[PDB]
């Protein structure tokens, strides 16, 4: 007979703070495009794409909800990628039975099963970051930990993560400081109490003005080190900022040494996933689609998460199947998807694709060092399977790493 | 005689606690849509209040008004927004639609934001209007130097940020800043110990139970000290750990209240033909069986508002309304102007918007013995400052000083 279309209501933004949805959108036509290929995974159904630009904008985001909801078709899923239209579509979406499933929201606020009921997202939370801190105490024989933020929500929700986290491993933290733009007051009191292990978490332009702070108060060397998040541009500490006093060898010599963290977002291993394309096949097939260069294109870097959420959403539809059925006044078929997604257990082009019980997404993460103004891979960590993989490439001062004490 | 559609959004609901602000303010509403119809003031056209119940809710309110949009007549503009959560999403997506919306009860400093609510305006005052006048009340006292007493909640956080902009290029210095989350006693004894003497309080009821007994334990009041805290506080609200019910009127004897005037004193007559005094009667005798509200003055002023704001707007087409989709850009816009011409004597005093904020009276009160007493107002429009002779009082021969 014939096959079924079933589907997604997506909205991917095309500008705003983070303009993902460039190369997110030709990444989900392209995995639609894989999975309605495959005679194994919905013989009976195709799925199909409604989308619309959010601008990264909840406001215009609300205008384009009602679009999707209140015209024919009918939608079984919604696909939104920035945190703020997540959080607005996430929290509206049980009026209408709908699983929620985001590719790029990243916000800690979002694993809120209680406001947020059918959510998803193949985008791990900012709180990933934490497991990995906490093994590299662990690894190091840390315990006295001082963390320092930028006055934001995510920052704010990462450390009180953090918080909980230490407290299982036996390690406490010893002092927390915080500054809406200005670090020279926070900085200055790390010196003061004598802190040496700190996790510090800001905005680029924020660990600028963070670590000139840092040259003047001595607060590097043999002494400190210091654990920042690893999605700051190359050479980040070299920009010209006409704010700070601080020079590019000053700096260089302020970052020498101190640790990253980041969220594995394409597998480094030359492997075959579920589509049979590696994660160079699949860099390559994009590039193809794109009307600029990679470095152009935002959301390139988050392009194969969104390429997996097609997966996540045909297995789960797979494992299920009535489809056609669905309608917004009914629970039944919305949590037979729940459950299914829940489930959810696979090889994609990000890696192994598996949501906790919040509906966030666990993944690996990259471990590097900053030696010699670069940073080199030190390593990375499974969260899930309590796995790290141990570079033997990390190097200190001592000829060791120092201690959190006096 | 076409309908003027407009689409009321509050909680109406029993099942909603926020729902009794929508109910004490539907017979207000009633009286002004009433009067306008009966002396046919928008003749050809009557207006149409459609009521849709948001629960206070943000998913339920967000479906009330995209199923206003669906099935309901086109709505020339919102009337309502009660909860902030719920009027910050309908809000930020009024341009959409082209929506101007008039609010009576959503009071977070947020909707001030023009760049993320353009479409947006209140007639009561928000959260923050507090501010410049407390700056007047130190001003006409001579207290150059406070301190600052602050719940770590974001309804009282934004009011705190607000003073420091309020109070900067002014002679007043804020020489101590104390912020708590569950108990103030640690930042009382630091305010005591900076030898703080006029105290900025912005905490809950809850709170300011604990405050209070702090206060006492500290001996942070009498002659010596001066506490203006929150206005908004349920009356009796220190009967509802450690210190005595007489100890903790002790240490509360003289506190200044602030929050926004309900109603006008003045008793002239209002746009309507009725002084406020006279609505206010005719309010009691409407509501009937229904708990009144503090924003019913706010809910009528609004009403008059809309009334004015579609008038000016069909004179402005008449030179150059049924056509109006939500895709209207430019009558939207023709609505947007007019609404921001408003300026007529409502109820709660002269009503006129300064960036979609109203520009209103702050009454100011004071704890005599067992209950708060007025002791003055604060005109936004004019920037004065009246204190009510024989009223306000200080233990000492003279107000506190600040050192
Ligand atoms: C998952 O991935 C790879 C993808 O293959 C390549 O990569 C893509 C990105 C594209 O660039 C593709 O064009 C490209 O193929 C799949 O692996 C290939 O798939 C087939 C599966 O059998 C293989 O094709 C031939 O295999 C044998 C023998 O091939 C010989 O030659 C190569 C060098 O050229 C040697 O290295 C091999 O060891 C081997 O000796 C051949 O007999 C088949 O030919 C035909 O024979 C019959 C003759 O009567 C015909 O009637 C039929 O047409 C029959 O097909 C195949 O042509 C191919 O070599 C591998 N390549 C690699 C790299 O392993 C993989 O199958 C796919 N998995 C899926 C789809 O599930
Ligand atoms: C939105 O309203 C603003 C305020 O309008 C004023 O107050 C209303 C309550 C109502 O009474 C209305 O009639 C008033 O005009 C508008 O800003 C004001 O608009 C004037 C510019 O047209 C400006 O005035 C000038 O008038 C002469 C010009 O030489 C001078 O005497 C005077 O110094 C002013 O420059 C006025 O200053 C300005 N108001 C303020 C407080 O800044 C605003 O344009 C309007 N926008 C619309 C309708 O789209
Ligand atoms: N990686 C994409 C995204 O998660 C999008 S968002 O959550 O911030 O909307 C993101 C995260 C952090 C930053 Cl700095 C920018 C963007
Ligand atoms: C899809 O579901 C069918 C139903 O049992 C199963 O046979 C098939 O292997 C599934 N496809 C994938 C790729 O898991």
């Amino acid at each position: 007979s014939e096959r079924r279309a079933v589907y997604i209501g997506a909205l991917f933004p095309m500008s705003g703070g983070w303009p993902g949805g460039q190369a997110c959108q030709p990444a989900v036509e392209m995995a639609l495009e894989d999975v309605n290929s495959r005679r194994d995974i919905l013989p009976d159904y195709e799925l199909k794409l409604i989308h619309h630009d959010s601008k990264c904008d909840p406001g215009q985001a609300t205008k384009y909800l009602y679009e999707l909801l209140y015209n024919d078709p009918i939608k079984i899923i919604l696909m939104p990628g920035c945190s703020s239209v997540s959080t607005l579509v996430a929290e509206a979406a049980r009026m209408w039975n709908l699983i929620v499933l985001s590719y790029g929201s990243s916000s800690p606020a979002l694993s809120n099963r209680q406001r947020f009921p059918t959510f998803f997202r193949t985008h791990p939370s900012a709180t990933l970051h934490n497991p990995t801190r906490v093994k590299l105490f662990e690894k190091w024989g840390w315990k006295k930990i001082a963390t320092i933020q930028q006055t934001t929500e995510v920052f704010t929700s990462t450390l009180d993560d953090l918080e909980e986290r230490v407290k299982e491993a036996g390690i406490e933290i010893t002092f927390r400081q915080s500054f809406f733009s200005d670090p020279a007051v926070p900085v200055k009191n790390l010196k003061r109490q004598d802190a040496r292990i700190i996790v510090g978490l800001f905005y680029e332009t924020e660990a600028r003005k963070v670590f000139c702070e840092v040259y003047k108060e001595r607060l590097f060397g043999k002494k400190y080190v210091w654990f920042l998040i690893g999605w700051y541009a190359d050479n980040w500490f070299k920009i010209y900022d006409p704010s700070i006093n601080c020079t590019v060898d000053e700096m260089t010599e302020a970052v020498e040494g101190h640790i990253t963290t980041e969220i594995v977002m394409l597998n480094p291993a030359n492997t075959r996933s579920i589509s049979n394309m590696t994660s160079q096949e699949f860099v390559e097939k994009l590039t193809k689609r794109l009307k600029r260069h990679p470095e152009e294109t935002g959301g390139f870097q988050e392009a194969p998460l969104a390429y997996d959420a097609i997966w996540a959403l045909a297995l789960a539809l797979n494992k299920t199947s009535r489809l056609e059925d669905f309608n917004y006044n009914n629970q039944t078929i919305t949590d037979q998807i729940y459950r299914a997604m829940n489930s959810s257990s696979f090889e994609g082009v990000s890696g192994h694709v598996v949501f906790d019980a919040s509906g966030s997404r666990m993944a690996w993460t990259l471990i590097e060092q900053l030696q010699g103004g670069s940073y080199k891979k030190i390593g990375y960590y499974d969260s899930t399977k309590d796995d790290l993989s141990w570079s033997k490439t990390d190097k200190w001062i001592g000829g060791s790493p120092p201690a959190d004490d006096y | 005689s076409p309908p003027l559609s407009i689409m009321g959004l509050m909680p109406l609901t029993k099942e909603v606690a926020k729902g009794s602000i929508g109910r004490g303010v539907l017979p207000a509403v009633e009286l002004a849509i009433e009067q306008i119809r009966n002396e046919s003031l928008l003749r050809p056209y009557f207006l149409d209040l459609r009521l849709y119940d948001t629960e206070c809710d943000n998913a339920k309110g967000l479906k009330a008004f995209y199923d206003a949009i669906k099935y309901g007549p086109n709505h020339l503009m919102v009337f309502g927004g009660v909860c902030p959560s719920v009027t910050s999403i309908i809000a930020e997506s009024l341009q959409g639609w082209n929506l101007v919306q008039l609010s009576f009860a959503a009071t977070t400093p947020v909707l001030a934001d023009k760049k993320k609510y353009p479409y947006f305006f209140r007639t009561v005052p928000s959260d923050n209007a507090v501010n410049p006048a407390i700056l007047k009340l130190l001003k006409h006292y001579q207290w150059k130097r406070v301190g600052t007493l602050t719940q770590d909640v974001q309804r009282f956080s934004e009011v705190r940020n607000d003073l420091t902009g309020v109070l900067y290029g002014e002679d007043i210095e804020i020489s101590d800043t104390e912020s708590f989350s569950n108990d103030p006693c640690t930042s009382v004894k630091k305010l005591k110990g900076n030898d703080v003497r006029i105290i900025l309080g912005q905490f809950d009821q809850n709170m300011a139970a604990k405050v209070f007994c702090c206060a006492y334990e500290e001996n942070m009041y009498g002659s010596k000290y001066q506490w203006i805290i929150p206005g908004w506080y349920e009356p009796s609200w220190w009967e509802q750990s450690r210190c005595l019910r007489k100890n903790l009127l002790a240490a509360m004897e003289g506190y200044i209240g602030v929050d926004f005037e309900p109603l006008s004193s003045k008793q002239i007559k209002t746009i309507s033909g009725k002084t406020p005094q006279q609505y206010e009667r005719e309010y009691n005798n409407k509501r009937s069986g229904v708990g009144p509200s503090k924003f019913h003055g706010y809910a009528y002023d609004g009403i008059w508002v809309i009334a004015k704001t579609l008038q000016r707007a069909m004179e402005t087409l008449h030179a150059s309304i049924q056509d109006f989709n939500y895709t209207d850009h430019t009558l939207g816009r023709i609505i947007l102007n007019a609404m921001n011409e408003t300026n007529f004597f409502g109820v709660t005093g002269q009503v006129v918007f300064r960036n979609g904020e109203r520009m209103g009276t702050i009454k100011f009160t004071q704890f005599q013995d067992s209950r708060e007493v007025k002791v003055g107002e604060y005109n936004a429009v004019a920037d004065t400052l009246e204190i009510i002779n024989d009223t306000i009082r200080f233990q000492g021969s003279e107000p506190p000083k600040d050192d």
